[PDB]
Parts: C-alpha cells; sequence; structure tokens
DNA sequence: GGTCGGCGCCCGAACAGGGACTG
DNA sequence: CAGTCCCTGTTCGGGCGCCG
C-alpha cells in the first residue's frame, strides 16, 4: 500500500541491453535458490522475450561470509538514469566522514525490498539466469521492488532512511552516517570498543524497522605515496640516466623540476657502470628537486562535476601503486598497496582486491566511484574478476597497456 | 476462432511505424498448388483466417522443399515486418554440447510436429501478418489470410516459442525433479536414472502433458533405442560422435568452397584432435570474389591431406562424470596454432578443440598459451560450470619468471607441467642491471616525413661508431634499425641506451614472433646474446652520446 | 531456396587513440 | 601551439559451419 516514486530514463536513451556472461555451477545454484525465494516473496516475477532489456547477474560472497549474495551489474542502467539520483534526489556527502578514527560499513540492501518500484520502470530491471551446458533457455525475471545495486534505490529510500536514522542521530550527534548504494557508512571518533557497541545499537535500531554484517575502516591512517628520489652516495652513468628520466617525467606534475645541470653530467659517451662525480651545480639541482617533491602540487582540488579516474601500476613483489585524479597530472590522492590476498601467486586477485580498496576510499572521501585504467588484458580480466569480487558495487573500468617508463611511483 | 490453451505473448510494433505493405512476388505454378493446398488446410485447423479489404497490410510469401519429403514448408518474407517489429531479447544463450551430458539409465528423444503452428500469436498483432496467395491465373484476385499462430520467418517466432515451451515444461519438471529435460527449440532430450519401466510411464505422462496445450509428439520422431540422433550427434550408452561429415573433393577450388571446407573442419575439430586450418585460411586473405577460383598451395594441400587422414579413423567422446576432476591438456601445434583435449580419464576425451587467433603484431608463446587457457576456461564453464585443471607444456619456473616480471596483470589457474615437446619457454631475458665490462651503445635514429629518408647508427664508449642511410622508412623503423645495429656489431654482452619508447615497448614484452621482419631480426639477434641491458633516456636533453649521435642521425 | 533466432570460426575495412614531429 | 602520420589495437560487417 505504498505509493511508487515515478522514475524515467535520461532523455533520448533506451534501456540496457547487456548479454549475460557464463556462470559457474556454484553461482547458478545460489541464484536459483535466491530467485525462487524472492519470487515467492513477490520481490521479482518471471517475464518473457517481449522485454528487450537485460542486465547481467552473478553471485558473490563478502569477506568472511558463507552466504551467497545476488549481485546485478546495473552499471549500464545507472548510466542511463544518471539525472534522477543527482538532480532530483541527490544525497549530500559529509566531508567529515573521511576524518573519523573508525568507519564501519553495513549492507542495508535488504531494506530496499520493502518499497515497490514504479510499474513503468520495471521493464528495465530485467535479467536472465543461464543454465549449465544450455540445458534450458534463459529463465528471465524482473524486479517488483527497489533492486539492490541500482543507484535509484537509495535515492527513493532516502526519505524513509532519514526518518529511521533521526532518533539515532539525535542521541549521537557527533557520529556521521553516509549511505552509498546498498551500504551504510558509520564513522565516529570513539574508542574502538565503544565504537562497535554503537554499531550494535544501530543494528538493533534498524532491526526494529524491518531490516547484518560489518566491515571496519580507518581513514585517519590512510597514507599517500609521494615521488621519492634515491639517496645514493656514489652515482653511475646508469643511475643518473634513470634519475634524469624520472625527473623529466615528474616535471609534468611539478613544473619547477629542472634537469639542465644533471643531464650535463651525461654528455660524454660513457659506460653505464662508470662512476660519475656530481658537480656543484648538479648537487644543488638535485636537492632543490627533492624539495619541490615535498611541496604539494599547485592548483589541485576536487571538482564535484568531474568524474574520478584511477590508474594502477603493477610494481611486482606484491606491490601495487595507484593515483586518483580528475585532470591529468592533478592527482587528488596517491598510494600503494602491499601484501594483499593472493600476493606472490595471483595477479588477478591482487588487482581485484586493489580496485575494491581504491573504490572504497573514493566513496569515503568524495562519494564517487572512479573509472579505472586497469593494467591487464581485457580477456584476462573478464574471465577471473568475478571469482574474487567481494563488494556490492561495481566501478567502471577500461584496459590500458603502458609498458614501464621510468618506474615513477615506486623505487 | 477458438482460444488456444497456451497463453499468448503480447507483441507491439516500434513506436511511430505502421505495418508492412509489400506486393507479392511472381510464383511458379508448382509452388502455387503447394501453398493453396496448405493454406486451405491451415484455415480448416484455425491457424489462418480470411481477411477482407479492411486489412491494408500485405507481405510476400513463398515455399521451399522439405529435406527428404514430398511435403512443402510455408515461409513468409517478413523482412519489412522484422524491421518495424519491437526488439526481442533472445532466451537461447547458446548451444548444448553432448560432453556436458551425464550418464543416465534411460534416454528418450522426441520432436513436436509443427512447433511454430502450435503456439498462438497475439490477438492484437494478427492484423500485421497479412499475406496474399496467388492463384493459378494472374487475373484471379487471390485469397488473403492472416496468421493465428507463430509464422516462420518472423524475428520473434523463435524467442516466443522457446519461452512459451519452457512455461509448459515448468509444472512437469516441478513435479519430476530428478528427470533431466534438455529443451532446445522443439527438440526434447528426456533422461532419468529411473528404471526402464517407470521411465516410459513418465514419458507418456509428458506426451499427455504437452498434449493438453496443443503440442503433438508423433511416434515417427519418437526415439526409444540407441543410438539417438540429438543436435546432430550420435548418442550411444557409453560414447558419442558427430554425424558423418563429408568434405568436398573439388578438383578446382573456389573461395566459397574453402569457406565450406573451413566451416566443416572447425565443426569436426570438436572431437577429431589435430585439425589444422592455418594454411587453408591463408587462401581466404585478401580475396574479393566468392566465386573466384584459387589454386591450393603446397602447404595447403599437405594440410588438407592430413585432415582427410584424421577423418578416416573413427573417434568418439565420453560423457561427463561429476565425481571426477576435469583435466585439459594443451599442445603447441604450429606457429600460432594450439590444440587441447578436455578429459577426466586418460585418452577418454570429453571433447577436443583448437585455438589459433593471432592477437597483435608482436607476441610470444607464453601470451598465446595464456590466451588458450582463457578460451578453454570460458568454454568449460559454459559446458560443465567449472574450470578444469590444466596440463601445460611450460616449465613451472618458466611461467614463474614470466608473470612475476610482466607489467600487466596475468595469471593461470591451477595447472601442472607436462613434458610434451615442443616446450613453451622464454627465448631471451633482459638484464635488470647494466652489465659491467660490456660495451655501451648509444643508438637512436630519425627520418624525414617527406623524403622518407633517414639514418640509423650508434656510438659506443670504446669509440666504435656506425651510421647507415635508409630509404623509404619511418621514424619508428629507424629507431628499431638502430638497436638492430647495436646488437649486430656487439659481443655476447652489450648495454644499449635508446630514447625510443616505441622500440623499447616492443622488446620488453619479450616477443618471439612478429609481423615485421625487422623485429624478427632483432629477436634472432637477442637470442644469440648472453646478456642484454636496455635503457631509456629522454631525447633532446643532451644525454651522453645520445645527443652526439642524434646529431649524426638528424637528416 | 535466397525466412528467422542462437552459437562458433575467419577475414578486412572502418573506427580510435596514443606518440613524435612540424606550421 | 594544433595539425598530421606512424603505429597498434579494437570493433563490426559478412562469409561459412552447426542446431531448431
Amino acid at each position: 500500500p505504498i505509493e511508487t516514486v515515478p522514475v524515467k530514463l535520461k532523455p533520448g536513451m533506451d534501456g540496457p541491453k547487456v548479454k549475460q556472461w557464463p556462470l559457474t555451477e556454484e553461482k547458478i545454484k545460489a541464484l536459483v535458490e535466491i530467485c525462487t525465494e524472492m519470487e515467492k516473496e513477490g520481490k521479482i516475477s518471471k517475464i518473457g522475450p517481449e522485454n528487450p532489456y537485460n542486465t547481467p547477474v552473478f553471485a558473490i560472497k563478502k569477506k568472511d561470509s558463507t552466504k551467497w549474495r545476488k549481485l546485478v551489474d546495473f552499471r549500464e542502467l545507472n548510466k542511463r538514469t544518471q539525472d534522477f539520483w543527482e538532480v532530483q534526489l541527490g544525497i549530500p556527502h559529509p566531508a567529515g566522514l573521511k576524518k573519523k578514527k573508525s568507519v564501519t560499513v553495513l549492507d542495508v540492501g535488504d531494506a530496499y525490498f520493502s518499497v515497490p518500484l514504479d510499474e513503468d520502470f520495471r521493464k528495465y530491471t530485467a535479467f536472465t539466469i543461464p543454465s549449465i551446458n544450455n540445458e534450458t533457455p534463459g529463465i528471465r525475471y524482473q524486479y517488483n521492488v527497489l533492486p539492490q545495486g541500482w543507484k535509484g534505490s537509495p535515492a527513493i529510500f532516502q526519505s524513509s532512511m532519514t526518518k529511521i536514522l533521526e532518533p539515532f542521530k539525535k542521541q549521537n550527534p557527533d557520529i556521521v552516517i553516509y549511505q552509498y548504494m546498498d551500504d551504510l557508512y558509520v564513522g565516529s571518533d570513539l574508542e574502538i570498543g565503544q565504537h562497535r557497541t554503537k554499531i550494535e545499537e544501530l543494528r538493533q535500531h534498524l532491526l526494529r524497522w524491518g531490516l547484518w554484517m560489518g566491515y571496519e575502516l580507518h581513514p585517519d591512517k590512510w597514507t599517500v605515496q609521494p615521488i621519492v628520489l634515491p639517496e645514493k652516495d656514489s652515482w653511475t652513468v646508469n643511475d643518473i640516466q634513470k634519475l634524469v628520466g624520472k625527473l623529466n617525467w615528474a616535471s609534468q606534475i611539478y613544473p619547477g623540476i629542472k634537469v639542465r645541470q644533471l643531464s650535463k653530467l651525461l654528455r660524454g659517451t660513457k659506460a653505464l657502470t662508470e662512476v660519475i662525480p656530481l658537480t656543484e651545480e648538479a648537487e644543488l639541482e638535485l636537492a632543490e628537486n627533492r624539495e619541490i617533491l615535498k611541496e604539494p602540487v599547485h592548483g589541485v582540488y576536487y571538482d564535484p562535476s568531474k568524474d574520478l579516474i584511477a590508474e594502477i601500476q603493477k610494481q611486482g613483489q606484491g606491490q601495487w601503486t595507484y593515483q586518483i585524479y580528475q585532470e591529468p597530472f592533478k592527482n587528488l590522492k596517491t598510494g600503494k598497496y602491499a601484501r594483499m590476498r593472493g600476493a606472490h601467486t595471483n595477479d588477478v586477485k591482487q588487482l581485484t582486491e586493489a580496485v575494491q580498496k581504491i573504490t572504497t576510499e573514493s566513496i569515503v572521501i568524495w562519494g564517487k566511484t572512479p573509472k579505472f585504467k586497469l593494467p591487464i588484458q581485457k580477456e584476462t580480466w573478464e574471465t577471473w574478476w568475478t571469482e574474487y569480487w567481494q563488494a556490492t558495487w561495481i566501478p567502471e573500468w577500461e584496459f590500458v597497456n603502458t609498458p614501464p617508463l621510468v618506474k615513477l611511483w615506486y623505487q | 476462432v477458438p482460444i488456444s490453451p497456451i497463453e499468448t505473448v503480447p507483441v507491439k510494433l516500434k513506436p511511430g511505424m505502421d505495418g508492412p505493405k509489400v506486393k507479392q512476388w511472381p510464383l511458379t505454378e508448382e509452388k502455387i498448388k503447394a501453398l493453396v493446398e496448405i493454406c486451405t488446410e491451415m484455415e480448416k485447423e484455425g491457424k489462418i483466417s480470411k481477411i477482407g479489404p479492411e486489412n491494408p497490410y500485405n507481405t510476400p510469401v513463398f515455399a521451399i522443399k522439405k529435406k527428404d519429403s514430398t511435403k512443402w514448408r510455408k515461409l513468409v518474407d517478413f523482412r519489412e515486418l522484422n524491421k518495424r517489429t519491437q526488439d526481442f531479447w533472445e532466451v537461447q544463450l547458446g548451444i548444448p554440447h553432448p560432453a556436458g551430458l551425464k550418464k543416465k539409465k534411460s534416454v528418450t528423444v522426441l520432436d513436436v510436429g509443427d512447433a511454430y503452428f502450435s503456439v498462438p500469436l497475439d490477438e492484437d498483432f494478427r492484423k500485421y501478418t497479412a499475406f496474399t496467395i496467388p492463384s493459378i491465373n494472374n487475373e484471379t484476385p487471390g485469397i488473403r489470410y492472416q496468421y493465428n499462430v507463430l509464422p516462420q520467418g518472423w524475428k520473434g517466432s523463435p524467442a516466443i516459442f522457446q519461452s512459451s515451451m519452457t512455461k509448459i515444461l515448468e509444472p512437469f519438471k516441478k513435479q519430476n525433479p530428478d528427470i533431466v529435460i534438455y529443451q532446445y527449440m522443439d527438440d526434447l532430450y528426456v533422461g532419468s536414472d529411473l528404471e526402464i519401466g517407470q521411465h516410459r510411464t513418465k514419458i507418456e505422462e509428458l506426451r499427455q502433458h504437452l498434449l493438453r496445450w496443443g503440442l503433438t509428439t508423433p511416434d515417427k520422431k519418437h526415439q526409444k533405442e540407441p543410438p539417438f540422433l540429438w543436435m546432430g550427434y550420435e548418442l550411444h550408452p557409453d560414447k558419442w560422435t558427430v554425424q558423418p561429415i563429408v568434405l568436398p573433393e573439388k578438383d578446382s577450388w573456389t573461395v566459397n568452397d574453402i569457406c565450406k571446407l573451413v566451416g566443416k573442419l572447425n565443426w569436426a575439430s570438436q572431437i577429431y584432435p589435430g585439425i589444422k586450418v592455418r594454411q587453408l585460411s591463408k587462401l581466404l586473405r585478401g580475396t574479393k570474389a566468392l566465386t573466384e577460383v584459387i589454386p591450393l598451395t603446397e602447404e595447403a594441400e599437405l594440410e588438407l591431406a592430413e585432415n582427410r587422414e584424421i577423418l578416416k579413423e573413427p573417434v568418439h567422446g565420453v560423457y561427463y562424470d561429476p565425481s571426477k576432476d576435469l583435466i585439459a591438456e594443451i599442445q603447441k601445434q604450429g606457429q600460432g596454432q594450439w590444440t587441447y583435449q578436455i578429459y577426466q580419464e586418460p585418452f577418454k576425451n570429453l571433447k577436443t578443440g583448437k585455438y589459433a587467433r593471432m592477437r597483435g603484431a608482436h607476441t610470444n608463446d607464453v601470451k598465446q598459451l595464456t590466451e588458450a587457457v582463457q578460451k578453454i576456461t570460458t568454454e568449460s564453464i559454459v559446458i560443465w560450470g567449472k574450470t578444469p585443471k590444466f596440463k601445460l607444456p611450460i616449465q613451472k619456473e618458466t611461467w614463474e619468471t614470466w608473470w612475476t616480471e610482466y607489467w600487466q596483470a596475468t595469471w593461470i589457474p591451477e595447472w601442472e607441467f607436462v613434458n610434451t615437446p615442443p616446450l613453451v619457454k622464454l627465448w631471451y631475458q633482459l638484464e635488470k642491471e647494466p652489465i659491467v665490462g660490456a660495451e655501451t651503445f648509444y643508438v637512436d635514429g630519425a627520418a624525414n616525413r617527406e623524403t622518407k629518408l633517414g639514418k640509423a647508427g650508434y656510438v659506443t664508449n670504446k669509440g666504435r661508431q656506425k651510421v647507415v642511410p635508409l630509404t623509404n622508412t619511418t621514424n619508428q623503423k629507424t629507431e628499431l634499425q638502430a638497436i638492430y645495429l647495436a646488437l649486430q656489431d656487439s659481443g655476447l654482452e652489450v648495454n644499449i641506451v635508446t630514447n625510443s619508447q616505441y622500440a623499447l615497448g616492443i622488446i620488453q614484452a619479450q616477443p618471439d614472433k612478429s609481423e615485421s621482419e625487422l623485429v624478427n631480426q632483432i629477436i634472432e639477434q637477442l637470442i644469440k646474446k648472453e646478456k642484454v641491458y636496455l635503457a631509456w633516456v629522454p631525447a633532446h636533453k643532451g644525454i651522453g652520446g645520445n645527443e652526439q649521435v642524434d646529431k649524426l642521425v638528424s637528416a
């Protein structure tokens, strides 16, 4: 008996028509049990081929989670409904969430099943369940309620969400609560003990309205990866050549970098292993360039109207560096990940883990998910990335093939 | 007109477009009798109904012969209706494969007669399926009908029938969970581990369940004894094989004959191991006419003779046993060709295949092997829903060196090394640090966009030097030619300093084959070396001799 | 015959995006 | 400076195979 919020696509843009990719046996069995249960609860309903729209579907298991979780790749549908959840029913991003000592994430996706969906918009939430060896044709469904993983679900439920959080925000005014996709980010400067206690208070405060796990974060301990020059006492031709190439590349970000006096040391056709003493004018150019790398880049600030872009570099030995930016060489944040799951054995698991960590930080700091430039072949990524995904959202990505230049971001 | 027991599928036209209005083709008098005989019978059965002048729509219609039968099939040229009809999402995601079938006690196969004619069309959509049937005389106005069922030739007919058929089979499969039903269009593969007595009972229950909705299961297409003819295979209680494939024996080969030859060789490669179509596909490149006669090359004639000798022996595949692991083993066949076998017990192949797609201008065997593993994995998840364990002709240390040092993310699933020559290895390794006591070559080259002329050469720390003039070349080709000179005129250990990102980006990928002959010559020189160290420095910065030589290789 | 849908392969032409050089 | 072009990679259009 709830009124439906009317939702439309962006003008001059048809619904999503993305094919379903093959799924493993453990994923198909989990999707059939969930969909049959969801159809029994009226959350979804079967459809036919007269609906020309479709969205891929697969299943995941979150970190240390035994229960399967249905996930829909609504990235194409979210691109075609962008004006709804930004212009009309936007969610403000709290700039203090990134400053909390501890931030916990809660999957509130089960609450969206309580609100019905607009009848005219249900045609676009269509999805197909595949069968092993194509035993049976596609078993198609469509959503009758607010689907999990659709950017229009938290916007419609936002009014209902604020009224549920109002008694808790009043008792705890210093706690910051942000809602992105099917997740709820709760941050507080309390001690780690009383923090988890307040989380359980919010869990029971949400259970009494019809809604369970938790994933902790610590944004105050997030570090950046600056550009560092080696501290050698004896320099060879090969050392200074790599140093000049690194400084020449870094000059695109810090315009004050000079390589005039340094590249003068490499003027004779010398052997690479030959030791070269640094001139007086070169020792000053190096120390000054070290000081410019300590300074912050001039004119770098976040623009809410621009999309975020994240580049990742494979440094080997389980090392992975990354940079977030909106305009080239105007990096909003840099960093490096090390010793993640699958280190020294599985590159795809490490890359999947890195993308999840980066996207999570992008939500806490700016409330956006970046578009990734992944250092991997398209066929390699699209084969294994679903095997290691542990998040309810999916960022956009493209595939790059940039051979290593002068190892800029890692010594 | 009576109401069909099957629920109809609501179909619309695309917004802002009207039905088809096309004139009928001139038909032969032998096809006219075949259509009037069928149209008068379909009208009696309620499948088509007469229409008057109030229907302003019309579409062409014809008929083709049925294979191995005197009956004719009615087809409608709905090419104009398909353009203006709404888009449909096809539910047929793929084709079933016998290797994915499990051993069942009893097996039954049946086909529904006239499947499309047993499923009704939308009531509001029957008006757009209007056609004219010409008479034996051109002056006769002709009889005009409209379809009450699914017409053949419409772009929505297969998608509608596949979904409507599944909805009828859902209550039966809900009551009989242990019965496996492979539904592909109208072909039904029914199997169960029930005893042969209760099996035929469930079969007759299904033939009556389908009968309640207007689906007839004739005993002509009924199959109770092996071998079963299913999806173009021969299903035996313990093995399976494709139906006999016939290759043309043309004395003169056209381009279309090779396309039919390659098409059946690819279809045969799923169970016949070792099929190669490398030299036969080299006959299709750069050709324009389908009817153009092309002679067979010596490498193509040898490849065809080997494929014909493989097809002489009988091969068979087994069924899938979920209790045992899945194993896939790959072999390096030719330059750019790969073959694999998926099996659970040794020499009892579930299916075979091949991979030979050339990706990029420069590559190595490790890249091509990784691409093959990915093609096999996706193919395996389609058929069995799991990834097999791989037996790869590559050393564990060889792969370990590759993926740990590559700048791209790359990975292979759980695999083990099989010692089947030829082995996939890396042919050369670029040192990580500069070589002490090795001559240092500062290369680089340039060219002119207009004259297409350029120079390429090097200067070393020992005073060695060379500059070679080049004609009809580019800036990229000269930078490669410079490194090739440094390799040619150096010892077994050499340090090479370049400023070409392009040249460096190709060599660091460790390719062993390229489409450019200059790259292959650089590869051949790298294999002869013992220690090679490349290094990139920015240009126009006055860096070492790389500025002194950049002035020598300016013009 | 010159109907429809699905999947697979092989090819070339059109598209497209980055790097070095030039008015 | 923006304009090319040299290069490489991708995407799609069209032929065949196979099934219904």
